[PDB]
């Protein structure tokens, strides 16, 4: 028990301070702490950091996590850990099952019907039970409504394993952190052949928090998912991918028929979170058994997900 | 390859890295050095970012200029000295001709990454009857000089007589008015071109180096004191900068980290590079340094003159 | 330290005995090269050095 | 959390300028960076709007939608001090501003460029040669008829225009400053706003040209004084056809949409929630919406 | 079939000080600091200048004093440590385990490798802010050969000596800009050119300066008082130990001015120098257990002009630890 | 102002005994 | 911090107001403290009409509160700030499902009056809330209730062209991942469907000032009865008609987003509660 | 090498590349396929040198 | 006189002082 | 020399590094044979380089 | 380059004066060898560097 109370002593949120502002002798003392207490939780020693822990409960915040309940078939333990999540909306009242998509798996729904094909077909060779589980991919990519039945539920944190009834937890919104109670920084992996950092295609404000964006298109191959990075807003990144999407504009122009709305509507983007702009995006190697693809490792994030806004 | 009826000063500028020396004599300054101060900024849940504070208060004891600092040596050209010139049609991308078929093809046959910078070179146009004992020395590319230091300070309508009023003549050359018409008075093709006042449609990313000599904020800057203009060359004042390291010079937004200073906009004046009008007077130029014909009977010579002793080679056949 | 970290370093360079080999020593100012040829090891093995 | 950037000049202020910063105190101000001290140099909407070029705002409300936003508390002698603003901070906006608009209604404001004119907000350094610009701050629907006017005065400048210039206000009217050419960004803004209209001109319904007709003719509103009774032909041949549920349903989805695309599209620059604005300290708690 | 370790190695950090680097020999450490205190940031001076009693009847020979006012440049210097939390928490807990007292000593190895990171930053902050002061400062020196000597001004700044002193800093800017370089083309005049840069920019900076006192920085050879400072790169620091050959001193400055930041400036990289950083912690420890049961050398080359002798030293060293320009 | 470079040692109060106020 | 915020009630309750507001304590409510204009229901009143776009500037205007606890003196709500969650409840008469929905809007109840209101008798004063619901059922029910007025408009002037029964059939009812909802349609929401008519047959000569602004290619894809129009109009006229124009689509368009967009992370269909933060 | 005659001798007193791009090895970029070999081939962009 | 002002002056009264 | 690398490697200094190699090539190759050019300074040219 | 020559005539007076020759002539034109080992070329006695 003496562990537990030595430890339960240590975190531990510190008694206010005093003003007794009705007796004068004990106004002396209170100051006297005051100052002693400022004095070294001012100056550069390690009683400045000791003040930095205990973190006065506007800056630290839990975080909410996303406790879903997926197939063990649809799944790969394989993986590393910040890994962007796909959840389906699915139509069925009392279901509890939900399709999520790892991008290697949401590579092979992509892909069936038209490196990332070989290290996706590596971890889920199986393209069977995936596009089975979707109810409709063909005619949903047609009438170009794909998209709002893809929500993002952000990176992976704690995966518990299971044979069968496998469960995910993912951190949905806020600052993502491991869910272990030691303490550990989860951070997320993005595959770089879907990942494009948007400044080195531009070719100045030093911003506060660069974001991280999905733009899911319907691309007359298939569907694809690129994963976006950028310095900029919201309503800013929508203006810098339409001056990007300058051959979506000229296959618009291309479909004379305006009645088939289909083709007037070229995919969604989502803004998934906001990293640190600073401690910028590191390329990392996720490695399996066969190959080791190039995975785009940012560190720090805080997510929340944004609605599939429409270009 | 047969001559227009204008002629050109080509002007570029030419980076210089140069190895410098720093003097300063003993108790020059008084320092109160604040205590380090710790402050937390972004209390972020995985990493804290801190931040550590420091205040210092530096007073000028010496009354004199008690520090010096002289360019010691070069270390590397670090621009081209080179060919490329400015392309208008990127500088002023709203003005076009009448026809659009004519202004395709005109942007068809001119212009619309393997060496250092490309040190783009601003063209003023001047009549052909410039001579050329004007352009081997230090001078301006427009026919005035700017003494407008030797003037009184903040005064601004004498001194715009010594720039820009042609009746009387020029402080150097006092017989002419001007070495050329087209770039020396106040509203001329050489003062649309490079000013303020008219480069309003101009996309402000580019540099210009004729912008130190047409500029009239600047050229009326230096209209203030002596001891104000050359306290306000070494004071970082960057009015005439351009990149450190790109392709193409650009215009810095307010760039500190770069350390640089002008005297090409402190004293006014341009330094002439090294031409010629033929491969003949080249390789003249290069076979007898001291007995070279400066003039042949229609082609010259420029010699070169600057601040650094370019030492050229050609073959074996080195001068210095 | 660096002085706490020379025994840890020099694991066993500073606890040898110590013979004087043959060379020849240039001074270059402050640093005191040493110049040496082998091709008269080059030349017993009729090898190209 | 000490947001706290202290933006030191490189000069000493002069006593002019110092009565001219210090009368305006706790005014949105940009900054570059969030870095812990940043310089003079780089401060404020005057690297984007300099006195050389033709004023661009449509580059100025993207440069404010991406930069950080900031609100200016002290100035000693030599050096600014600067408090940024974060989402979940409230901090107090004083209405110290030089065209008066009255934030009465105490709804979502806006930051603007100071379109109104840059010499009531051209606040002057000679320590150093640069011109701070502070950016306007306007409730949103005096946000919205300044926009248009931007957006307008480009379309009109082919083809009285006093009303298009000047501000539609209860209280007061302001002449705002307005550029011939809009510049790149500004054509690129009227350009995209083209596009969609080339686009979604066919994709409108049909009811609604029998709606507009039979309300000029039957009940009119006073909403239908805008076309002072006339009705062109155009209305009639799009009601020459029979009118439908589902295709229009098709339609309205993808119209909802687009329109959606055209809100994102016109809202520009960062929206401030205020909370219990008072008026007589003209201060309005306000934090990031 | 093993594979082996041969050994981890690790880098020490050289500890600057600004009282241990020559580029103090320019600035007085001073025990005032009301200025830093004061609101403005100006000290008038009373200055006294003497003039020669006329001997005609031109124009009264007055007495002249100077008011001038100085205003002080207050800079502001900010770094950042970026230190995990994860650390923090075993920073607070106390150990029991072996296990967990290395992970222990480990964060506190790598606090006690963020303060001392602090103390290093702002140390090269502090220098690197001298010298932005002192290239703030510094006209160049071909303007102060022609402005530094009275032969051309105090006749009056008419418009003329403006005139013709424009035109003599264009022959200085031509005929002795990169003077290192022409000392290479030329032959036999090799040392006395460079000799007679250096001691024209040392009469051009040394004159009329108010604020004096006793006799700062001196050697330790001679004893002499140490003029001036000469901070260089590393080539040119390689050259001008080479076109002079022979240093006044063994690189040794004996300055007594560096006494009251032996005890001041010390015990702030001591307090973070791992012996009190485990010290506080071990403290710290202690009350959560408390809780719940309720002078010297200087390196610096001194060379001789003539009768001054300044100092040498380049502190590219110290800005190649940072990889950043100089 | 003309106390714009110059220190103070001191005050001079007028007679206040045991007040901080006044000229 | 503190967040807890007391509406000052100066009239004591009865017990069935306690009931009606148990009913309904994990849902949402506006505000502006003062106990008349608390909520939404002084647009819901006999004093002004039930206008929609009034009420939807307010309602994006004003601040909005989750209250916790009812008592019957005090009425304890805490208000919403873009910091941190709070649980929030669909306990709105006309019911909707958020499984899994990521997404949430607060518009203004057109579902009528007495299915979003608690009514006050001894109290001077008529509550609403407004409704919260997810977006697609959001948007479907803003095109089903906005060509219902078209629709239904049509038919009062002339219904020639289209049948009342015929757009009730498909504008009746909502379908939105299985979920089949009822839309109670019986003037209310007139303002908007005549903005939008207005805004709509204002824009041909919209687009065809601005193809003519700055050209054959986004010409042709105009279709040949909307490009066809004489180019005959003074300049005042039509620079109020284009300003008008621009004015109103600004209105539509930022009417067309739902106001302060929710979010939902985990909804628990056992306690109809979610874990909800502004966004 | 076949080449022109219109070649100038002022290029062949210089140390170059004996045809007429200079080859950018490392100045034109660091790994990619159409900014090394858009310098080195395609011709629309002018040489290095000259 | 209340103050530190010894070292930054300093020593002389002469030339220097308060 | 560290001058040249006070700055990043980034695409510009890439190529008067190069330039400056080729200088450095055209020049100062066979530092030796060039030594016997001149006959008195020898021992300071070979010790320089 | 290498030491090129149009004609065996601006070779044979290169070696002559090494200095203030032509290197292009009329139509003929001479190219000296820039090499980083400089040859010693040797023509009779006139002994070029």
């Amino acid at each position: 028990r003496r562990r537990l109370q030595r430890r339960i002593a240590g975190l531990l949120p510190p008694p206010a301070r005093r003003l007794n502002i009705s007796r004068g002798s004990e106004f002396t003392r209170d100051v006297r702490g005051l100052v002693e207490e400022h004095a070294q939780a001012s100056s550069l020693s390690a009683a400045a950091v000791w003040r930095a822990g205990l973190l006065a409960p506007s800056g630290w915040r839990p975080p909410v996590f996303g406790d879903f309940l997926i197939h063990a078939s649809s799944f790969n333990n394989a993986e590393a850990t910040g890994t962007p999540l796909f959840q389906f909306k699915q139509s069925d009242p009392f279901s509890g099952v939900d399709a999520v998509f790892t991008p290697l798996s949401l590579f092979i729904l992509m892909n069936h019907g038209r490196g990332l094909t070989r290290m996706a077909n590596l971890l889920y060779d199986s393209p069977a039970t995936l596009a089975d589980l979707v109810p409709d991919f063909g005619r949903l990519v047609a009438d170009r409504r794909f998209h709002n039945f893809i929500t993002p539920v952000g990176p992976l944190v704690e995966n518990i394993k299971s044979t069968y009834l496998n469960k995910i937890t993912t951190v949905v919104h806020g600052p993502v952190v491991s869910k272990a109670i030691p303490r550990s920084t989860v951070k997320v992996t993005v595959p770089q052949e879907a990942f494009v950092d948007l400044d080195a295609w531009l070719s100045q404000p030093c911003p506060a928090d660069a974001r991280l964006y999905v733009a899911l298109t319907y691309e007359e191959a298939g569907p694809r998912f690129t994963f976006f990075q950028s310095s900029r807003g919201h309503c800013q990144i929508m203006n810098i991918l339409r001056i990007y999407y300058s051959p979506s504009i000229m296959h618009r122009y291309a479909v004379v028929q305006p009645l088939h709305i289909e083709e007037l509507t070229f995919g969604a983007v989502a803004c998934l979170g906001t990293f640190s702009a600073t401690d910028g995006w590191r390329r990392s190697a996720f490695n399996y058994r066969g190959s080791s693809l190039p995975v785009v490792e940012i560190d720090s994030f805080y997510s929340n997900v944004s609605d599939w806004e429409v270009i | 390859k047969i001559h227009p009826g204008v002629a050109m000063t080509v002007v570029r500028t030419d980076e210089i890295l140069s190895e410098n020396i720093l003097f300063s004599s003993r108790a020059s300054t008084s320092m109160f050095i604040g205590t380090p101060n710790v402050s937390r900024r972004e209390a972020r849940v995985d990493a804290v970012t801190f931040e550590v504070h420091h205040e210092m208060a530096s007073i000028d004891t010496g009354l004199s200029y008690s520090s010096t600092m002289t360019p010691a040596r070069v270390a590397a050209i670090t621009t081209d000295m080179g060919i490329h010139t400015q392309d208008f049609f990127s500088v002023f991308p709203a003005e076009a001709f009448g026809n659009q078929q004519v202004n395709d093809y005109i942007k068809a046959k001119v212009g619309a990454l393997c060496h250092g910078q490309q040190a783009t070179c601003e063209i003023i146009v001047t009549p052909v009857t410039a001579d050329v004992a004007y352009f081997q020395k230090s001078n301006s590319p427009r026919g005035r000089a700017a003494c407008v230091v030797s003037c009184e300070n903040y005064n601004q309508e004498v001194a715009e007589g010594l720039i820009y009023d042609h009746s009387r003549p020029d402080a150097a050359y006092e017989y002419r008015s001007t070495v050329n018409p087209w770039a020396s008075q106040l509203g001329s093709l050489g003062d649309i071109m490079y000013n303020s006042s008219y480069r309003q449609t101009a996309v402000p990313g580019l540099y210009s180096p004729c912008r130190a000599f047409f500029n009239k904020e600047e050229l009326l800057r230096n209209n203030r004191g002596l001891y104000n203009m050359v306290n306000e060359y070494s004071q970082r004042l960057g009015g005439h900068p351009a990149t450190s390291n790109t392709e193409v010079q650009f215009v810095v937004i307010a760039g500190t980290d770069v350390f640089l200073e002008q005297p090409c906009s402190f004293l006014q004046e341009a330094f002439p590079a090294l031409s010629a009008s033929s491969r003949a007077l080249i390789d003249e130029f290069m076979s007898v340094k001291q007995t070279h014909a400066p003039i042949h009977y229609g082609h010259y010579i420029i010699e070169e003159v600057a601040p650094v002793r370019r030492i050229l080679k050609f073959g074996n056949k080195v001068v210095f | 330290s660096t002085k706490s970290d020379l025994p840890a370093v020099a694991a066993g360079v500073e606890d040898q005995p110590r013979v004087p080999i043959s060379a020849a020593v240039i001074k270059l100012g402050n640093h005191a090269v040493a110049v040496e040829s082998l091709q008269k090891m080059y030349n017993d093995t009729q090898s190209p050095y | 959390m000490d947001l706290k950037v202290v933006v030191s000049l490189s000069s000493r202020l002069y006593t002019d300028e110092i009565a001219k910063m210090q009368q305006r105190i706790g005014c949105i101000l940009p900054l570059a960076s969030t870095h812990g001290t940043q310089n003079v140099q780089g401060l404020g909407l005057g690297q984007v709007y300099s006195l050389e070029t033709v004023p661009d705002y449509v580059s100025m409300y993207n440069y404010l939608s991406d930069c950080t936003l900031a609100v200016l508390d002290e100035v000693s002698v030599d050096s600014l001090i600067l408090t940024k603003i974060v989402p979940g901070q409230t901090y107090a906006i004083k209405n110290k501003y030089q065209p008066f608009f009255q934030w009465h209604g105490t709804g979502s404001l806006s930051v603007m460029p100071p379109v109104f004119g840059r010499e009531h907000a051209t606040v002057k350094l000679e320590s150093n040669d640069v011109d701070i610009v502070f950016p306007m701050v306007l409730p949103t629907p005096i946000a919205e008829e300044v926009l248009q006017k931007i957006l307008l005065f480009n379309v009109y400048s082919r083809v009285v225009h006093m009303h298009l210039g000047s501000v539609s206000y209860l209280g007061h009217h302001y002449e705002l400053a307005l550029p011939e050419v809009p510049g790149p960004l500004g054509l690129a803004l009227l350009d995209n706003l083209s596009l969609y209209f080339c686009i979604m001109v066919t994709l409108l319904p049909r009811a609604s040209m029998r709606l507009v007709r039979g309300l000029i003719r039957h009940e009119h509103h006073d909403l239908l004084n805008l076309f002072q009774e006339m009705v062109p032909d155009e209305i009639a041949r799009i009601d020459l056809d029979d009118l439908s549920v589902a295709d229009d349903l098709s339609r309205m989805r993808v119209m909802m949409t687009y329109l959606q695309s055209l809100a994102s599209l016109f809202n520009l620059g960062p929206r401030l929630a205020t909370a219990a604005y008072s008026q007589e300290t003209l201060t309005a708690t306000c934090w990031l919406r | 079939k093993f594979e082996v370790l041969l050994g981890v190695y690790t880098n020490a950090i050289q500890y600057v000080r600004f009282l241990e680097t020559a580029l103090a020999v320019s600035c007085v450490n001073t025990e005032f600091k009301d200025l830093s205190r004061m609101t403005d940031g100006k000290i008038q001076f009373r200055i006294s200048v003497p003039t020669i009693a006329h001997g005609d009847g031109r124009r009264p020979s007055k007495q002249r004093t100077f008011i001038v006012v100085k205003n002080c440049h207050k800079h502001h210097i900010s770094t950042e440590m970026e230190l995990s939390m994860l650390d923090l928490e075993i920073l607070h807990s106390i150990p029991e385990t072996p296990v967990e007292y290395a992970e222990y000593v480990g964060a506190v190895k790598t606090v006690a490798s963020a303060l001392q990171f602090g103390v290093d930053a702002l140390e090269r902050g502090l220098i690197n802010t001298v010298l932005s002061v002192k290239l703030r400062h510094a006209p160049p020196m071909f303007i102060l050969q022609t402005l530094a000597d009275p032969t051309f001004t105090e006749r009056g700044f008419s418009k003329t000596v403006k005139s013709d002193l424009i035109a003599m800093f264009k022959r200085h800017l031509l005929e002795h800009s990169f003077f290192l370089d022409r000392a290479e083309n030329m032959g036999s005049g090799f040392s006395q050119y460079v000799r007679s840069r250096l001691s024209e920019m040392v009469a051009a900076v040394s004159g009329e300066s108010v604020l004096k006192g006793v006799s700062t920085y001196t050697t330790a050879k001679g004893g002499e008082p140490v003029g001036g400072v000469f901070i260089v790169t590393d080539n040119v620091l390689r050259q001008l130990l080479t076109f002079l050959g022979e240093e006044a001193d063994n690189q040794i400055m004996g300055p007594s001015s560096y006494a009251s930041f032996v005890v001041r400036g010390e015990n702030l990289v001591t307090a973070v120098s791992y012996g009190r950083v485990m010290r506080t912690f071990e403290h710290f420890m202690a009350r959560i257990v408390d809780s719940p049961e309720k002078r010297v050398p200087i390196s610096a080359a001194v060379i001789k002009l003539g009768n001054h002798a300044v100092a040498v030293e380049s502190l590219q060293k110290m800005y190649n630890d940072t990889q950043s320009p100089y | 102002s003309a106390a714009e470079g110059l220190f103070h040692s001191f005050d001079l109060l007028v007679g206040k005994d045991a007040r901080e106020a006044g000229i």
